[PDB]
């Protein structure tokens, strides 16, 4: 992914502020409760019957922060993102069989989550940065699938 | 397919934008022209710069669709048919633009009303906006 | 959205598969697992074999489903209420998964009704197809 | 893109029987019929305001012949699919833009054209053989936005 100076400035700066123990699981929550589908690769979670349920089930908390963290990774390395995600890829492809279009789901659901974080301070610029690394991180766990 | 809870969220929620309806959509555009750049496509009599009175008005437009959209929830395709000859014969949008069109529209409302925000709110309006997306995308004449 | 001559155009294929209607049913899900073996998944149960008398009592009831949206093309949410428990609550069956068999019956309708095949009707059946998957898929209760 | 030598065969001996004027172009004929805001790619062939105005069009027959060429290059080339197509993928992603959901319709539309045309011998092992191959064609074609 390529992102310019001041991009990567504005990306690291808001990322360094991301509460990490609630962003993850918003993220994670609101891709279970906007597209329930994806609920079914999730059964282990116990109760997800309601809004309420996944928003305060530890389980979508704990796997959420686990999902941050790799995102985190693929701002560690944008230059090399098949490569970060290699392993990931095969979970999600060859075990999971998780459509790709889930992966770009999740992304974008990230992004609505720091914009409900960050309020005025996640601009249109901000924003745009952020879905060159939610689309280069999408693609790389879907790299399997190609 | 929206259910009768997902109307309700949808009136209360775009109830509460109000009078910066305008403004929102205005936003949305600008969010969606920066983050999806071949959207601009779409739009090359537009003056694009920052702060355009032609985003603005644009925004308006938009906006007011929706608001009449919400007014007739359950008449959609009848109530939106010049939108969709509009956008689905005319104009002839790929459907991936309504869907990153409809992102954009969720992290504005996302960034300036979290209180409404909420996961259950989100998941209605979502849906209400692949509604919305469907009939403008749709040739049902 | 469905226009009247795409519900038109529907009913004239899907009456000329008539009482063979099970047999196409059958084909399009041996098509789909062969194709898109990740289908199988929803299927633990079934003995999946060629010429399985439980795939052959699958397509018929799929197919009998598609005669009653057909016999109810303008009230698909109510009629077919059941089929959306059962699919979108109960299953969770991801939308890309109906897109897939969508495909396979139209590969089959391709094969078997040639004549029947045109253009207009391809796509008439697609929207269709695609109206039966939203609803189907869609947590409208 | 792997296929069986029983696959293989099935594929090459029925592909050896494809009318090269007919199939390419009743296949983009028919994604501009069932898919109709592919038609804003194609504002230089005329006009495409009907069903029969399309699949009459003589530029949709020309196009649609070069777009069978480039498929039966990719049966040719199954284990280079990318590299064969790299130039095809810099001309749809980086020049066109056309999204990489309509390479997938298109090779979904080839697989309806293939099935009119051959009626009951294109069995679902047929099938399914044709769908690893126009998977792959359309994973070629995205290849440059990756
Ligand atoms: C594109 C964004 C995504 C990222 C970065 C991501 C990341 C991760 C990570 C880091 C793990 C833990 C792997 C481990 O412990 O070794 C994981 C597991 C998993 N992911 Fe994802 N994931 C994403 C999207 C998805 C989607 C869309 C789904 C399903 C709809 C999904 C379903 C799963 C499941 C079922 C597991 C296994 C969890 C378990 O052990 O019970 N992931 N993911
Ligand atoms: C929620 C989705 C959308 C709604 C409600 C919507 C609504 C509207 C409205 C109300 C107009 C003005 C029609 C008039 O002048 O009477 C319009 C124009 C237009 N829309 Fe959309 N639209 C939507 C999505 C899109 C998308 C996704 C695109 C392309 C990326 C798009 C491209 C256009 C264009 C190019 C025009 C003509 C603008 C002009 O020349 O003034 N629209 N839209
Ligand atoms: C046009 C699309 C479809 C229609 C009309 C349809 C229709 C049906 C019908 C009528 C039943 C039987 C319900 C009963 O017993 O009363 C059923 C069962 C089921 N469907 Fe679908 N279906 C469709 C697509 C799918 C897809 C795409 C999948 C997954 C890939 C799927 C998975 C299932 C499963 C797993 C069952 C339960 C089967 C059993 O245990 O007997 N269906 N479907
Ligand atoms: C996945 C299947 C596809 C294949 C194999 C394919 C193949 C081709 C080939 C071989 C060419 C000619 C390039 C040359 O001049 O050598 C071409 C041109 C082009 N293709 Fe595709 N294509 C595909 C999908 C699409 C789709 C889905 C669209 C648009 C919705 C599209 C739009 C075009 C356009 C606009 C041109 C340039 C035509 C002109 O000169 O006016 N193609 N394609
Ligand atoms: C009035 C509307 O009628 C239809 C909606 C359809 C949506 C489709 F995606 C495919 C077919 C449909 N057919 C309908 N008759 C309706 N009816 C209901 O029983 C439930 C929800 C609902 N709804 C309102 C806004 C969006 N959905
Ligand atoms: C009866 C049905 O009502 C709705 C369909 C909707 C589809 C959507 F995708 C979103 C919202 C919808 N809202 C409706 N009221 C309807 N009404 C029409 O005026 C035209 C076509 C039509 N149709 C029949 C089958 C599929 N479409």
């Amino acid at each position: 992914v390529h992102l310019t100076p001041e991009e990567k400035s504005a990306v690291t700066a808001l990322w360094g502020k991301v509460n990490v123990d609630e962003v993850g699981g918003e993220a994670l929550g609101r891709l279970l409760v906007v597209y329930p589908w994806t609920q079914r690769f999730f059964e282990s979670f116990g109760d997800l019957s309601t809004p309420d349920a996944v928003m305060g089930n530890p389980k979508v908390k704990a796997h959420g922060k686990k999902v941050l963290g790799a995102f985190s990774d693929g701002l560690a390395h944008l230059d090399n993102l098949k490569g970060t995600f290699a392993t990931l890829s095969e979970l999600h492809c060859d075990k999971l069989h998780v459509d790709p279009e889930n992966f770009r789901l999740l992304g974008n659901v990230l992004v609505c989550v720091l914009a409900h974080h960050f309020g005025k301070e996640f601009t249109p610029p901000v924003q745009a940065a952020y879905q060159k690394v939610v689309a280069g991180v999408a693609n790389a766990l879907a790299h399997k699938y190609h | 397919v929206l259910s009768p809870a997902d109307k309700t969220n949808v009136k209360a929620a775009w109830g509460k934008v109000g009078a910066h309806a305008g403004e929102y959509g205005a936003e949305a555009l600008e969010r969606m022209f920066l983050s999806f750049p071949t959207t601009k496509t779409y739009f090359p009599h537009f003056d694009l710069s920052h702060g355009s009175a032609q985003v603005k008005g644009h925004g308006k437009k938009v906006a007011d669709a929706l608001t009449n959209a919400v007014a007739h929830v359950d008449d959609m395709p009848n109530a939106l048919s010049a939108l969709s000859d509009l956008h689905a014969h005319k104009l002839r949008v790929d459907p991936v633009n309504f869907k990153l069109l409809s992102h954009c529209l969720l992290v504005t409302l996302a960034a300036h009303l979290p209180a409404e925000f909420t996961p259950a709110v989100h998941a209605s309006l979502d849906k209400f906006l692949a509604s919305v997306s469907t009939v403008l995308t749709s040739k049902y004449r």
